[PDB]
């Protein structure tokens, strides 16, 4: 009797938490795979915590199942289960050489080691091309050996060089290679200062990113770039190095002659556009340690200003240990000012993302000894955490003797710093208690409630692992926003824009729309940049709807005005083809360059009013380190583009009900070089050609079918 | 709808360790909601 | 109050 | 071997050629000495490039081996809108 | 469905939270 069998095992999982249970389980498993209750199985393994034996008895026609089934559990589960159901799912893939969608686990692990044994285990060429696609999409980069066959394309495949090339292969298929003025976001035709000069710079920067082209700056653009005045003149030279986005040829090519500069500003923009050029490449040569490295001690603190963050975006999530050795001294420099110190605390943690470098630690955790009280009233000492949380992104309990390190440090710094370094350490975890205590220290009413702002973020970084705790977080920052103090609710609509970067949802769109003409002018700014954030790169169409509108309500205000171009610019991001989400892989692996670089500009948006709104705007270059593209290339086996025809739609949930159910539904079809929206699933709609991994996302290799044309 | 008690749709439907652990969650982070609107309303 | 007990804590 | 050293060339990928380039040379050869070889034997402006040697800049006046160049180290070749002589001057104009 | 009694009992609480959500924050 199946009931009477069910309720065996559930007897026996019952009676496990209070020898022949071996053998009631080892029958009991085999009899759901049989008859395809493959969930209550698994559930019989989670409980009695005998997952190990689960992978022997599996079969080919059921592999699936049961891994999306356990990969599905782990974000709701604690540690150390964790750990456990990611190595037996990944145990279960490997055992059906199945490497690709064992690497995305082994990814997911952080198991550096692992990732390289998954790698050089596989011996189809074709198969390592598309893990290296993979990694290279993650930032994850593997020092292979010269004896490993077909070493260059590996390696070229995984430092995403042939990433420019891609792109502009996809402009020119999609005839988008068009450079767009930013007076064509604006519109102002149908409307009924060197802010807005910078604005407009930036705007310019964001539409026309990672194209290479453009009418206002690869034209002659010294009458644009004096145009700007004082630090805007700063990002818009910067902003040229926004255009040649992972083009650390061409870009290189086209930023030089700004390097000859008798004016700082522009020197060090360059400087910063440099590092923007080589942001997510890696090449062989380092040409942005060889062009930044003599200016990180530079006399002059706008030279260190550029130098410093450009080489951080350059080498961001690539734990380099040489760049880290040239960075760190910047801090403890006596002529470095506390804005020096805190670019280099953010270029130090995102160059040394989740590692846990004990250099960077020390050396933070120094440098914010030595700063006085006084000196920590300054809103730029709030980035000496963020670089010190960034190092330990992720890594959940690994914080608690640096929380100890925080503990002499004086108050309100040390609340922040406490609060800032426990977020980044549980980031894209759902962990509940640590969300409870964020919101325990969101509750109390208060200068002193600094780090209420920094627990705002906190619950969005930590709750963005996973819908259901984005959605619920939701909530809890309309009950925040309702009821915080000012300070509160400043940071709302930047944990809104962090859960939903990229993903323009309507109730959020609603939402921040509300609160866009607030009375208090910090929360307008944070929720008109959040608008501009939740929709980046979306291209949405009612979103610009709002922002013109915004534009028209907000004209007689610069800063209102100034965030609305803002916004305006990052809503068209890369002419809608490049998203700010820091999960890829069907949102189920977070990269930690992109959450360094969203953590990086939300975080100094705590301070709009003086970091963006002030002389550090160029910190929204941090969003580069999360530029990726939202992309679906088919490649033969070659690595030649491949037209194919596939189904775009909207992800749908599979884990649970029986039979091979539709992963996507309203589809429609296109050829394959196409933008996935957010949520949105690609798959083949023809049987000509079988993907090397499942996830259609990003660069896919397929090949030829021998079932079809049989 | 319901507007304000709207809930994620939680998966799958048939009753496993899954939709338990998704129900908790949901659970969980009601639960931090009474508490914080219970704390801010005295 | 009293800290609610979540799932996770309930352990 | 016998005081040759085969710098890694790497060239920009507008000039559709070899990715990778091997270029033997001598080491007390000066910096100049050098980028002009790599401009006359892959084809291009003496005085339109930049060569990124050892992930450091290549400096002109001083000879290799004082920039701490070595067996198999890799050379990147930027190229230039203008001129590193002219670029200055016409910037100058630009003020 | 040996998490049947555990599902019902948790969604009931899902729903008298929410009731007591709606409640304190009123929205009526």
């Amino acid at each position: 009797g199946h009931e009477y069998v069910r309720h065996l095992a559930g007897e026996v999982a019952k009676e496990w938490q209070e020898e022949p249970l071996l053998t009631l389980v080892k029958e009991i498993v085999p009899y759901n795979m049989a008859h395809n209750a493959e969930h209550e199985a698994c559930d019989l393994l989670m409980e009695i915590e005998q997952v190990d034996m689960l992978e022997k008895d599996i079969d080919e026609n059921a592999y699936a199942k049961v891994c999306l089934y356990l990969t599905s559990c782990v974000n709701y589960v604690p540690e150390p289960e964790n750990s456990a159901l990611l190595r037996c799912a990944l145990g279960v893939f490997r055992k059906f050489s199945r490497f690709p969608e064992a690497l995305r686990l082994a990814l997911m692990l952080n198991d550096m080691e692992l990732v390289e044994d998954i790698f050089t285990s596989c011996k189809d060429v074709v198969v390592q091309k598309q893990m290296a696609f993979m990694l290279g999409r993650h930032g994850v980069f593997l020092e292979l050996s010269e004896d490993v066959e077909e070493y260059e394309d590996l390696t070229e495949i995984m430092s995403n060089v042939q990433l420019n090339s891609n792109f502009l292969a996809l402009a020119r298929e999609l005839d988008i290679m068009e450079p767009k003025v930013p007076d064509d976001i604006y519109k102002t035709h149908l409307e009924n200062s060197a802010r807005m000069n910078l604005a407009s710079s930036f705007v310019n920067g964001f539409v026309n990113a990672a194209f290479g082209q453009d009418k206002l700056l690869t034209d002659d653009g010294n009458k644009w770039l004096y145009k700007n005045k004082d630090h805007g003149m700063l990002s818009a030279a910067a902003s040229l190095g926004m255009i040649l986005l992972w083009d650390v040829d061409g870009g290189l090519t086209q930023i030089d002659k700004y390097l000859y500069s008798s004016e700082d500003y522009i020197k060090s923009g360059a400087l910063l556009a440099c590092g923007i050029v080589n942001s997510g490449v890696r090449n062989e040569c380092d040409p942005a340690l060889a062009l930044l490295s003599d200016y990180v001690l530079h006399n002059s603190n706008t030279m260190r200003l550029g130098s410093i963050f450009g080489l951080g975006l350059a080498y961001a999530g690539s734990n380099r240990e040489d760049v880290l050795t040239l960075l760190l001294p910047v801090m403890g420099d006596s002529k470095s000012s506390m804005e020096v110190a805190g670019v280099t605390a953010l270029a130090c943690g995102m160059i040394a993302v989740g590692s846990c470098n004990g250099d960077v630690t020390s050396t933070i955790l120094q440098t914010i000894m030595e700063k006085s009280e006084t000196e920590l009233k300054d809103t730029y000492a709030r980035w000496l955490p963020l670089g010190l949380g960034l190092n330990h992104l992720g890594k959940g309990e690994a914080i608690e003797a640096i929380l100890a390190a925080l503990e002499v440090v004086s108050e309100p710094f040390r609340s922040f710093a406490n609060t800032l370094v426990d977020v980044c350490a549980y980031a894209g975890s759902g962990n509940v208690l640590k969300v409870q205590q964020l919101l325990h220290i969101c509750s109390e009413h208060f200068d002193m409630g600094a780090h209420q702002g920094v627990a705002v973020l906190g619950i969005a970084l930590i709750a963005m692992g996973e819908e259901i705790g984005a959605e619920m977080a939701l909530r809890t920052f309309g009950h925040l926003l309702r009821y915080g103090e000012p300070t509160l609710r400043r940071a709302v609509p930047l944990a809104l824009a962090l859960i939903s970067v990229s993903n323009p949802r309507l109730n959020i769109l609603d939402t921040l729309s509300k609160f866009s003409h607030d009375a208090d002018p910090e929360v307008s700014y944070n929720s008109i940049f959040a608008m501009g954030m939740v929709g980046s790169g979306t291209n949405n169409a009612r979103l610009a709807a709002m922002l013109r509108q915004l534009a028209q309500y907000h004209a007689k205000d610069p800063n209102n005005l100034f965030m609305v171009r803002l916004a305006q610019g990052l809503t068209h991001l890369g002419k809608g083809t490049l998203t700010l989400c820091p999960y890829h892989s069907d949102r189920q692996l977070m990269s930690q360059v992109a959450v360094a670089g969203l953590l990086t500009v939300l975080v100094s948006f705590l301070d709009v009013r003086n970091i963006i709104l002030g002389k550090s705007h160029y910190v929204l270059y941090g969003l580069v380190a999360a530029m990726q593209p939202r992309m679906l290339v088919t490649f033969d086996e070659e690595l030649r583009p491949l037209p194919v025809s596939v189904r775009v739609g909207q992800a749908v949930d599979v884990v649970g009900q029986a039979g091979k159910p539709k992963t996507i539904t309203g589809f429609q079809t296109h050829t394959t070089p196409v933008l996935l929206a957010h949520g949105e699933r690609a798959e083949l709609a023809t049987e000509e050609f079988l993907p090397v991994t499942p996830i259609l996302e990003g660069f896919v290799i397929l090949r030829k079918n021998p079932n079809y044309d049989l | 709808p319901d507007a304000a008690s709207k809930l994620p749709l939680v998966t799958p439907h048939t009753q496993c360790r899954l939709k338990l652990l998704k129900l908790e969650r949901i659970k969980d982070y009601l639960l931090m909601e009474e508490e914080f609107i219970r704390n801010q309303e005295q | 109050v009293s800290t609610a007990v979540l799932s996770i804590t309930a352990k | 071997t016998t005081g040759i050293a085969t710098i890694e060339v790497f060239l920009p990928p507008r000039l559709k050629k070899d990715r990778k380039n091997l270029l033997e040379t001598r080491l007390h050869i000066t910096g100049r000495e050098l980028r002009s070889k790599i401009a006359e034997t892959f084809g291009l402006q003496e005085n339109y490039i930049k060569i990124v040697i050892n992930k450091k800049q290549l400096q002109l006046g001083k000879t290799l081996e004082e920039q701490g160049v070595a067996h198999n180290v890799k050379a990147m070749v930027l190229e230039l809108k203008q001129s590193e002589e002219d670029a200055r001057k016409n910037f100058q104009l630009e003020e | 469905s040996t998490y049947s009694r555990q599902i019902k009992q948790v969604e009931d609480d899902i729903q008298q939270l929410l009731k007591k959500i709606n409640e304190l924050t009123g929205i009526k």
